[PDB]
């Protein structure tokens, strides 16, 4: 019964939502009306971590979808699970911030965030207690990004205590969907890290791999791709909806992990993925599972743990699973490379297990680890934006929209700073 | 006019009982209201 | 022989009185027609000669919309048309109107209907007042009926059982005044008056049963249970057998000081109730634990200065004795140094009757404890500093002077709880 | 499925005094077995005076 | 056996009526000819309140229908539920008002009020225990401004214990439909501070807020105004019509909502009002019916309580299951919300409870609030007033049907009186 | 006969001390007038203008102007309230060398006068900052002069020690180091008492989040009131003020001892329990408690005065006293075996008419002396280095009356204190 609001914002965090509240749907038993045709009472008990009770059976869910632009706002309330979201749990502008952090931020993204907390203190003060807040959506634009930190800014201030899980869609190295998008990737990097507890980092192109080298697909899409970003998302927080053998929260992840109140950006990934042909022909098993759980190929972030050092590294587990195989297994990861792991934390490895996976998996787990290859994932927005901010580009479309100079040279500063900060743990 | 102080007002009038509306008026109106000397010291 | 007229005012009286003779229906074989489908019931009920046993109350009220239901369900024939008193306007939440303008067109209705009760009763020991203090007609014409209560029949026994206006919570707004202006009336004209709360009852429903949500029927329940243990023993046979003028010569030391509290010990749910063993000694603990008692005050803070054990069913002497000498040793609970004994126990040797549709399971052993505290006066003086802050310019009392009442009884119904206020803590010193 | 599902409904129009006290079974009635049995008399004041 | 006298006069308060009838012939269950089509036997237990009888099963309702012009009437007669009133309970004559309070209230207009004090003495004598009367206007206009006061004036002359019960549809904020609506309300307050034991303030502005923040509604029509009207027209009647637990009368609301003599404007509000297609999503729990009967953006007013101090509240509760969460979620608000309740009183909420649910719903609620921040409605009233009255406009209007220049700046103070009367209690 | 004479020197000392003049006034039992409706901190006129023992001194007028107009003017007599022109600006150079000069002639006269009046003083009882300018020069001057003066007479000082990251002025850090290399050799016992450690007991425990300065006050003022408890009021093992120094003070120049009070509750939580006499000892030596920021663990105990007062055997204490020896933590030092010397008065802890605290029956206030006063010593020393580092602040003071030499020859002399508060300390061979 703790309790968990989830946000989405812009029409990354739109369809992330519209990807991810039909797994849990389809996991938990809610159909596309609401009503809780499950099978088994073990999906029942703890329908209150998510979606809410109204009278008939409504399993009305709990999230608060945004969007500056009435456009994708509708491609959710209009398909396959559309009809679930409270129609008016939805708020929806109709100017746009278009992939400007300026006007997303501070003048037409400032005036539907009233009507967002209008919203949002509504349904966070009818649960018995909230254990947190999450939200996703993209730093590469202006309305994921503008108004999903504006939002992150004030919901941290009136609940300074709750607990703050953000799915971050960074900008992919090699192809780049935005020319103004280093702009609107590091001024939002400095609103999130005063902000949150823990961010995960989301790469469009490292998603573009599994479906096509581990799923091998020839037309991997964003449904094809969203619904790997929602496998994580409904596998880290299990402990909170269903029981297992050694149960946890979104706390006992959060201690583990992050060491420094700055150092708060993971490694988000999901175990048991293969392809369509090695359908009937793998053993779903522990070491089919570990061995790929930290494989860099498996990673949901352009970052390679071969260049860097892990500070801190975490699984939850699903099923019916005996579990010294993932206690000698972990210790084996931890000890046959510790180049990759770091010397002055003694054990590295967090572990919590789950009894229920998801339907269609008989035993699945997901990857969280913090580590020093967050840096070249920063260094590199860090000097793509540095690049242009020299001479003087796009400024006055950041400028005469109302945000002064001095924050621009801010932004740089903080993340200076914080690549500093995975300077000293390097080696 | 120093306005009127509406709290003693109020309770001066229910002294004698004004709870009909009508004759609240009429007392509106005319309840109008806004070292010792030798000591021995030492 | 041993009769007593439960005389119930208000729409609190009346609420609690369906509830109450509800179980007295159940307890006694009266099914709610009236007649039997031997002679304990002549304390409630009377008899026709024909098997129509006629209960011993009068239901009055000033307002109609509640008296007709009972007029209209199920105890429709179970009680005599004309002990059902209904006016034609209510009180409306004040003391003047209860006391002065209409309630004097019924009480010679009420008190008609009264002597006719007296008249057919032989040992009259008691009336019994079911009331409550937020309300017009549960303060107004309440306090009116004692004063020509007291002319028509002296020294006799008067049991007040009055709704206490609820100290954290409330559900009026004018019932300080409510509050204030009938206990003036009733503290000369009373002999013990029980002390109940809302929000005190409403603790122990949903704490220490598990039923969340409760209504005023889920009170009137306890209520009633109450009542049935206070006049236990004159019913049925018991090994220490206590009186209704038991009651007042045990536990009022002062005419002054005559508001005893109330506990029910045994208040656990069906499921909960079948997993735990309820030993005497177990069910006495429950009584003085400060979160069971139905007045939000915490003994803490007065002294014991009497008590009235009462027991049901299946209790023994030696357990009993054991139980009164274990409370004794606690240092928790404070008795007065004039008061070296403070106790009374009554055992009756009949269980408590369940009722369908309740809330308790059932039971072999039960307390109702009657125990006037210092602690009370925690509890005026939040209820006057919330009255006088109020009064210091005259809030409410244009719907009360000059309607029938004037200024300075306001002036001396403080004034007579400020000498309350100052006669609790003269025993606790 | 008792408060997702509602009950048949013809109770919408009744009052609080008609759900909560229904005439009691009589089955449920209790028996007054610790009490005084009537065939013998009462100690009544046989001077009537 | 209590009953309330209905008294509609203006066009305004012929199409309130025109609803609430209508709204309270389903409550009880009468079909336009005026027999019973109902269900349950609580229906026809308590419709002495507002429907008399006659031969059969015929219930004739208690209403005296007034309008200068006799238009407005027409429509009403000739409409879904008109041949349900008596047709001499209609009072109209001929020329009518023109917006202009000094006709109606003393040129054509106390030429009628003879023949409706007639007929509002032949439905009350006609009747035991009266309540008290009850009427719905529009200060800003003409009847329902002027002989609707005169009216509110000659029936407390007679019946002095009765309660004199009013709807008024205050001149909105900014929306403005007649141009001399300041003067006529100006003007028609002085009498609703001295002849009304409990006025209540509907502003229509108000009204198209909740039918388009709340009740999300593209066209809201006169029909949904009046209908918000009437259901807070019913829900105050309501513990005289149905069974309750905390039963609460029309006078044990005044009672515990108007503190001192004077103030007695109340803010109306409705509760389980959500919209068509967000009427499956919402749970409705007491908790979520105290939220809105509470949230400004409900107040039926266009003076939000914030502005102010609640110097009183009420809550006439309609439902079955309430009687542990409603007084916990109405002391909690008390206590969070703690600046917006004065302090010179120390519980501030009167609760009510009827076991009766409005038809559909499982539960509503009835919010009659008495904040100060009504002396914002005044003080607009007064800006707007003082400000033709100073380059005297229209005035020719008024001077000339028979009206001194004093009587104007008469009222102006009144009306300034209330608005200092009310500031010092606060 | 006992008597001890107060100066309160700057905003600090006189608004402290305005919470003093009300503790002590309550207690001994005289309306603000100084009427009663010789005492060791009061006098006694004929009439019966019971007047008080102090000499209230600020350059700037205002804070005793606020003495000489509120409640408590009818008291401290005119010639007492001694003000000034103005200029008090943050300079010792201003109160020592210059708007000091033109005071010390009439501050020293009244310090005779009543001096003259009692009957053999057992010490002063100066109350000033350390942070500022009047409380940093003007109170160097006072002990300079009393030294020579009232020759030797326990001059006890009770004092603001500046914060570790909590300050006012940003010339604070200098003040305080040019105020020990006077206030040093002069003042026989220095009560450090910081500010920012008092805003965390008004936060952890008297759970009062938002402590202004009449709060932090009080806190000093219950403190002062036990320290000079044992001279006004009897008791058993009482203690008095010439022997706070010799039970207190190792070497010559290490009389800087802390303070903490122990039973610092709230109005809302003495429901029914009362720490005993082992609980506020064990919450003494507690390393949060302490009223001075400075982990009592990083540092050796050398010696503490556990001053009970209120109900309290002769006994408990010794059990609780030798308890607190065991504790591995508290590590007290090689050359002091007994280290723990005690105290019980008998009147209860007083309550000041609207304070945070409630009616506690026992209370222990220990002066300990750690060799942890270090790091306070070390970062002030730091925070002044930078300054100095480049003039910072120095054009002022050298203008005023001074030379770019007293700032070494302070600092030479707070090095020392280093030292010494460290050979102290290195155990023994
Ligand atoms: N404990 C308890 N109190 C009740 C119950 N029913 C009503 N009350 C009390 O009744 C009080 C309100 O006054 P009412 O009884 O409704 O009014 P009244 O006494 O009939 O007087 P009028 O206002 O003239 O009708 C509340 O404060 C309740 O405490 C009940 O079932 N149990
Ligand atoms: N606890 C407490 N501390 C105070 C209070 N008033 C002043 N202080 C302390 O005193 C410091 C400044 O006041 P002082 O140093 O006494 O001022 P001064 O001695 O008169 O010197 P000038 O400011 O130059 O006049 C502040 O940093 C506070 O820490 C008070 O009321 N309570
Ligand atoms: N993973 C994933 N990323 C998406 C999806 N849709 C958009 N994006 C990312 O979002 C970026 C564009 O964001 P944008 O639409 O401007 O965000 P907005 O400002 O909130 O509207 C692209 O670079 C994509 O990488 C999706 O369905 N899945
Ligand atoms: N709320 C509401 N207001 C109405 C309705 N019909 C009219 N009004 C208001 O009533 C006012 C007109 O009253 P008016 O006809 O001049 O009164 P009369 O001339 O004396 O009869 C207009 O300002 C409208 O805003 C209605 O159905 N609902
Ligand atoms: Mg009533
Ligand atoms: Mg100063």
């Amino acid at each position: 019964m703790r309790e968990i609001v989830h946000l989405q914002a812009g029409q990354c965090g739109n369809q992330i939502g519209a990807k991810f509240w039909e797994v849990i749907s389809d996991e938990h038993g809610i159909d596309p009306t609401g009503t809780y045709h499950g099978d088994s009472d073990l999906q029942l008990e703890r329908i209150n971590v998510y979606y809410n009770e109204a009278t008939g059976g409504k399993y009305v869910p709990r999230a608060v979808l945004v969007d500056l632009e009435p456009g994708t706002m509708d491609s959710v309330r209009s398909g396959p699970f559309g009809q679930i979201f409270r129609p008016d749990n939805f708020v929806f502008g109709q100017s746009g911030a278009g992939n400007n952090w300026a006007k997303g931020h501070y003048t037409e993204g400032a005036e539907l965030v009233d009507s967002v907390l209008d919203v949002v203190r509504k349904e966070a003060e009818s649960c018995d207690c909230l254990q947190g807040f999450q939200l996703t959506h993209s730093l590469g634009g202006g309305t994921g990004s503008g108004m999903g930190t504006l939002l992150i800014s004030k919901i941290r201030e009136e609940y300074p205590d709750r607990i703050m899980n953000t799915f971050s869609v960074v900008p992919s190295p090699k192809v780049s969907d935005t020319v103004v998008e280093p702009y609107n990737a590091t001024l939002s990097v400095h609103q999130l890290v005063e902000n949150t507890d823990e961010t995960y980092c989301i790469d469009n192109e490292a998603l573009y791999d599994i479906c096509f080298r581990t799923l091998k697909l020839t037309t991997p899409t964003y449904g094809d791709l969203n619904h790997l970003v929602s496998a994580t998302m409904s596998g880290v927080t299990t402990c909170l909806r269903f029981p297992g053998q050694l149960n946890a929260d979104l706390r006992k992840l959060a201690v583990n992990m992050v060491p420094f109140p700055r150092l708060h950006f993971f490694m988000p990934g999901f175990a048991p993925l293969t392809s369509r042909g090695s359908q009937q022909y793998r053993a779903l098993t522990v070491p089919e599972l570990t061995q790929q759980m930290f494989d860099a190929k498996n990673m949901m972030a352009a970052c390679d743990p071969r260049h860097g050092r892990y500070l801190t590294v975490a699984a939850v587990f699903r099923g019916r699973m005996s579990m010294k195989e993932v206690d000698e297994q972990m210790l084996n990861v931890q000890n046959k490379n510790s180049s990759y792991f770091v010397e002055w934390i003694p054990n590295n490895v967090k572990t919590a297990v789950c009894d229920i996976p998801p339907r269609g998996l008989k035993m699945s787990a997901t990857f969280i680890g913090n580590s020093t290859a967050i840096q070249e994932l920063f260094k590199r927005i860090s000097e793509q934006f540095t690049a242009m901010f020299r001479r003087k580009a796009f400024l006055h479309w950041y400028t005469g929209e109302g945000m002064d100079e001095m924050e621009f040279t801010e932004a740089e500063s903080n993340m200076n700073d914080l690549v500093s900060e995975y300077q000293q743990y390097q080696d | 006019e120093l306005t009127r102080n509406y709290i003693a007002m109020n309770r001066g009038a229910v002294k004698a009982g004004l709870v009909t509306a009508r004759e609240n008026l009429h007392y509106r109106q005319l309840n109008d209201i806004r070292l010792p000397p030798n000591m021995t010291f030492g | 022989m041993r009769e007593c007229i439960s005389v119930h005012v208000g729409q609190a009286g009346v609420q609690i009185g369906n509830a109450c003779w509800e179980l007295y229906c159940l307890e006694h074989g009266i099914q709610p027609d009236g007649q039997m489908p031997d002679d304990s019931f002549n304390t409630f009920f009377s008899e026709t000669g024909a098997g129509k046993h006629v209960p011993r109350a009068v239901f009055v009220d000033l307002e109609p919309t509640v008296i007709d239901e009972v007029r209209t369900g199920t105890y429709r024939q179970l009680f005599h048309p004309e002990q059902l008193i209904t006016g034609k306007e209510d009180a409306a939440n004040n003391y003047a109107r209860g006391h002065y303008t209409i309630g004097k067109e019924l009480i010679d209705l009420v008190l008609d209907r009264i002597r006719k009760l007296a008249d057919q009763c032989t040992g009259l020991q008691g009336f019994l007042i079911f009331h409550s203090f937020g309300g017009g007609t549960g303060s107004g014409f309440t306090s009116l009926l004692m004063e020509r209560l007291s002319v028509d029949y002296g020294k006799k026994s008067k049991l007040e059982f009055s709704i206490y206006p609820a100290p954290q919570v409330s559900t009026a707004v004018v019932e300080p005044y409510n509050s204030i202006l009938t206990t003036h009336t009733t503290l000369e004209h009373s002999d013990c008056a029980f002390m109940v709360d809302n929000e005190a009852i409403y603790d122990i429903c949903r704490r220490n049963l598990d039923i969340e949500r409760p209504t005023y029927t889920n009170l009137n329940r306890l209520i009633g249970q109450i009542v049935s243990s206070i006049t236990a023993s004159l019913r049925f046979d018991g090994a220490l057998n206590v009186d209704l003028t038991e009651f007042q010569t045990n536990l009022v030391p002062y005419p002054r000081i005559h508001f005893p509290l109330a506990t029910y010990a045994p208040v656990i749910s069906a499921e909960k109730a079948y997993h735990e063993q309820l030993s005497v000694a177990e069910i006495t603990n429950a009584c003085f634990e400060p979160a069971n008692q139905m007045v939000k005050c915490d003994p803490r803070h007065g002294k014991y200065m009497a008590c009235c054990l009462l027991y049901r069913g299946d209790v023994v002497p030696k357990d009993v004795n054991a139980a009164i000498a274990t409370i004794k040793t606690k240092r928790t609970i404070q008795f007065v140094d004039w008061c070296p004994t403070g106790f009374k126990v009554g055992i009756n040797y009949q269980p408590p009757t369940v009722v369908p549709g309740g809330d308790l399971a059932k039971v072999q052993r039960a307390v109702c404890m009657l125990s006037n505290t210092t602690a009370i006066a925690e509890a005026w003086a939040r209820l006057d500093h919330k009255f006088d802050l109020m009064y210091a310019k005259r809030a409410f009392v244009h719907w009360y002077v000059g309607e029938g009442m004037e200024e300075g009884e306001f002036s001396e119904a403080r004034e007579d709880m400020a000498a309350l206020e100052k006669d609790y803590e003269e025993v606790g010193m | 499925k008792q408060k997702w599902l509602p009950p048949p409904e013809a109770t919408l129009r009744e009052s609080i005094y008609t759900s909560s006290y229904p005439r009691p079974p009589a089955g449920a009635m209790s028996r007054r077995e610790h009490a005084i049995p009537v065939p013998p008399p009462r100690l009544q004041p046989v001077p009537h005076f």
